[PDB]
DNA sequence: TGCGAAATTCCATGACAAT
DNA sequence: ATTGTCATGGAATTTCGCA
DNA sequence: TGCGAAATTCCATGACAAT
DNA sequence: ATTGTCATGGAATTTCGCA
């Protein structure tokens, strides 16, 4: 601060103060003749106050900042001092928006059989039809094959009676779903356990993790309200239609309809296909073993020129769910304590809790 | 002849009236005649009506090619024929008095019927909660003549239900007795 | 149809027909052996019927609707009967999503003067401060300079009270707004019209065209949210210092704010720039319109690799405003009068009145 | 010495009071010493409180490094001091019965007097709605001492309204008559 | 006439939205 | 009758201070 | 042994969302 | 304690029918 400045003025060299430069004192302050004009160099003891009050104009970034700092003052590394600011700047770091983006989607493994796995969802609210409001959606995730049950709430309930009739038919080893009010309550994850049925949970605010029911969701709706053109939107009455014609339908890049993959043959439906009609059943299920096991399955796609890849112990941001008006987008700073995967953490949030988090619903801290 | 196939013929038949359970009196039963596998639907009568709203449910997962049952009034109705034809469906009656499907069909109807009289017993008015776990039973149980079951005949894998203890549809000593008492 | 099938049958070649197959009769249908399997060969007159019926399952696409037909029949050029419906089901047509991106968007040039343009439009509903709800936000387009008026409703009547203050320091030759009513009423015309003011108006629905002021919208929530951090939401009293403090800020890519670009030399604020304490105000003006003209503008965007551009008298269809649940998307398709700009256009809408419009609004109605 | 420039020195004086316009009754000037631009504020009296509500505004949009003004209590006040001293603005007072501001200013105040009782006379009550055409007639008016109107020196530009029909500031002898009458 | 470090520039990322 | 914008903070590039 | 046209495959684009 | 998906219709690529 004031010693440093000291020893400038006779011109005895410091380290950071480069050695050309005319230093001289004016008015009671250490000035230096720069390319851009004359500067006041303050004293280290100074600077933050300085930074501060730049910063805190418009509470702006490292070069906005920097920019007012320099019409009065020189000093060096400016910009480590500003970036130090910015880095502490609590309202920068919970409000501003991030520039980094996401690594690149996970393409998680098909199944391997049909019951293996189930996706599940509430559709809704809905017209009111026949006092229904939601449809609960249920795509068993090898085969893509769907069930449609109408409801008149996304309730707990609602969901148990549709499943019992729904798992009359077969029990699967795992029901997928988001943390809707009505998968998470206790009285779901008891009627689970009772059938030896493992419940899985998308991470909070993620619906991609659901994205094989969320897409089967847009068929339903896209077929309904194709169906509904021009008449009142009675959409109860079709439900049973629509899940018949969805799963009757070919996926272009399998070649193979969602019954197709779970009987191996065509019922009698319109235009159903006769290429085993010579096969014996034992046969047919054989041939069906070898569709199934070589299905496409995508690949990670590249990624962005700019993302990011989450990294233990890591400074990072959960996403305010629900943000007020008015109010930051950003929860406070907190630490990955485990990677569960290049898309998913465990964050320690500074209650502290542990909470299991996409990192699409995290940005990484700002300036370390 | 082509090989016999899931779907190509479905055998269906009521059982009941059966003592009141959340309304129901009585089910109705569709079993596929190449796997064996049984569906079962509870009805609050034997009526076109109520065949009509069960095989609605049914038929929104799979169709049959034939239906075949006995000449009850339900299944001989011209709604019911109706039905059926608009859904390319083709009938098929066993003749009065003389009823017919097949044995793995017969033994199956067999089980049911047994199946359900020993968990009624007991508890003879709780049976519409049951029906799950009777299907997933009926369904999971080995074939003596073919070497699966009608899940796996039907899906082409194992199931995550397998039903290895398979008990006795006959009725203890107890339950004969407690079954006699409540026809007083 | 029955013609051409006679003739198939003794074996006289038919254009379409490859001739190194077998045809046959056999259940009172002419058939053929392919590779896949033995085809039905439906006559001419029955083949519609059938693409009809097998697209009306699920009102599925190409490829899927013709996998479905496949099963059962061949003929020649079956998807080109396949896409014939497709372009004429009215439903799939409406709601159906495009698959085809907009073209590039324009760098409409930078105004050249302050007063050239205005940009203006509301922010709210926020949070009741002092009765207040609604801020009109004032950017001129040339500066980046910004007003800003706290108002009780989006309303006509609050815009003027507010312009009439604006316009007390200098009135602009263009206001631009979105068609919002506030500035479509006849008031807001006529309150035009009698200063020799021109409205501007955005397309519909695209809030793109009002970027200018939209972005700016993000800069003055996102400084409030900082200022109002663990503080009631009382806005009100923070709007002229958060005006000040914005018009004082640097944009780092033209390394001005807009209060310099608007008057050439900062006022009374913190870390105000001095480079210019030794030139005459003339000199300092003519500095001004030199900075002025040199500013950076950004060049348009590559295209993406599949965009569509618009093209006088082709079929487009315009995305339904707020569409009913379970409605479609997309209104009937209708013919590209003018091709005002490649991203801007006027069409003909089937009623048919003429509309101005976004394209990316539209979608180019798929096959032909 | 540095030359002159904008922001460098706002004159500010009450004017009224003036008959009563949507409740207002005087009017806060000022006026860049620099360039003449002219900003005028509707207030309800010549009090501390309208004069900071008043800059608080302007100061909105830009901050005088020193504002003159007379000795008038208004500007005198221990509060109005507190305020200019938290904008890091200078107060400078004229000493008493003897206010000097500079030649441009005395005329740009002159204009603005008159300008006003010309426009007042004849609905002496509607000056509330003509503040702003008051203002832009003021800023697009031409300094024959140097080459330019405020609005040009303070903007860099010419402006969309220059006014080229200078009228008469003097009154018409109708206009004498029934400002005669007006105070009767 | 070239080195290491600081300064500056570049630019992907995301968020403002609607009538 | 009209049309995207620009703060942000790492990275890439350039310039600086010194030989 | 290669051509023109048909068939198939490829794949960007957009939309499902939330607790 | 978890994780994107897949219909769609032009375009690009491959295969077909015929020499
Ligand atoms: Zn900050
Ligand atoms: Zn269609």
């Amino acid at each position: 601060l004031d010693a440093e400045l000291d020893q400038l003025l006779q011109g005895h060299y410091i380290k950071g103060y480069p050695k050309q430069y005319t230093y001289f004192l004016e008015d009671g302050k250490v000035k230096v003749s720069r390319p851009e004009g004359v500067k006041i160099i303050p004293p280290q003891s100074d600077r933050q106050k300085i930074v501060l009050q730049a910063h805190n104009l418009a509470h702006t970034g490292r070069e906005a900042t920097l920019l007012k700092i320099a019409n009065l003052y020189w000093w060096p590394n400016m910009r480590k001092d500003v970036v130090k600011q910015l880095g502490r700047c609590q309202q920068c770091l919970i409000t501003n928006a991030s520039n980094k983006a996401s690594g690149p989607i996970l393409r998680p493994d098909r199944p391997q059989k049909p019951f293996d796995k189930f996706f599940i969802d509430y559709i809704g609210p809905l017209p009111p039809s026949q006092g229904y409001l939601y449809v609960l959606v249920v795509v068993d995730g090898m085969t893509g094959f769907t069930w449609l049950y109408p409801t008149k709430a996304p309730s707990t309930s609602a969901t148990v009676k549709s499943l019992n009739v729904l798992t009359s038919i077969a029990i699967p080893k795992v029901i997928h779903s988001d943390q809707g009010a009505a998968f998470t309550s206790s009285t779901f994850a008891e009627w689970a356990k009772e059938r030896g049925i493992h419940l899985e949970f998308s991470t909070p605010y993620h619906p991609q993790s659901s994205g094989k029911v969320e897409r089967k969701n847009s068929d339903i709706k896209r077929l309904l309200t194709k169906l509904l053109v021009g008449r009142p939107t009675k959409w109860y009455d079709l439900l049973p239609v629509v899940q018949l014609a969805l799963n009757n339908t070919y996926s272009p890049v399998l070649k193979y309809t969602p019954h197709q993959l779970l009987f191996g043959i065509d019922s009698n439906t319109p235009f159903a296909n006769q290429d085993t009609l010579d096969l014996t059943r034992e046969e047919e299920l054989s041939l069906l073993q070898e569709i199934r096991t070589s299905l496409y399955h995508p690949s990670t796609p590249p990624a962005s020129s700019r993302s990011w890849s989450p990294v233990v112990g890591q400074l990072v941001q959960e996403r305010v769910a629900r943000p007020a008006s008015l109010r930051p987008r950003w929860h406070k700073p907190s630490t990955v304590l485990k990677v569960l995967n290049p898309r998913t953490v465990v964050i320690l949030d500074h209650l502290g809790n542990n909470r299991t988090v996409s990192i699409d619903n995290l940005k990484p801290t700002s300036h370390q | 002849d082509r090989p016999q196939k899931p779907f190509d013929k479905f055998f269906i038949d009521y059982i009941g009236p059966l003592p009141p359970s959340q309304g129901y009196l009585y089910v109705l039963v569709v079993v596929d005649g190449m796997t064996g596998f049984t569906w079962l639907y509870p009805t609050k009568a034997p009526s076109t009506s109520a065949t009509v709203k069960s095989l609605n449910v049914l038929t929104s997962i799979a169709i049959p090619k034939v239906i075949h049952s006995d000449q009850g009034a339900a299944f001989t109705s011209s709604t019911f024929a109706e039905w059926a034809k608009e859904r390319g469906i083709h009938l098929e009656f066993s003749t009065p008095y003389h009823p017919q499907s097949s044995g793995k069909v017969e033994r199956k109807n067999s089980d049911i019927k047994r199946l359900l009289t020993k968990l009624l017993v007991g508890r003879p008015t709780k049976w519409y909660d049951l029906l799950p776990v009777v299907q997933l039973a009926l369904n999971n149980t080995y074939s003596p003549v073919l070497k699966y079951t009608p899940h796996q005949l039907l899906f082409g894998i194992d199931s995550n239900t397998p039903f290895a203890n398979q008990d006795t549809l006959d009725l203890t000593r107890e339950e004969e007795l407690s079954l006699l008492q409540e026809i007083r």
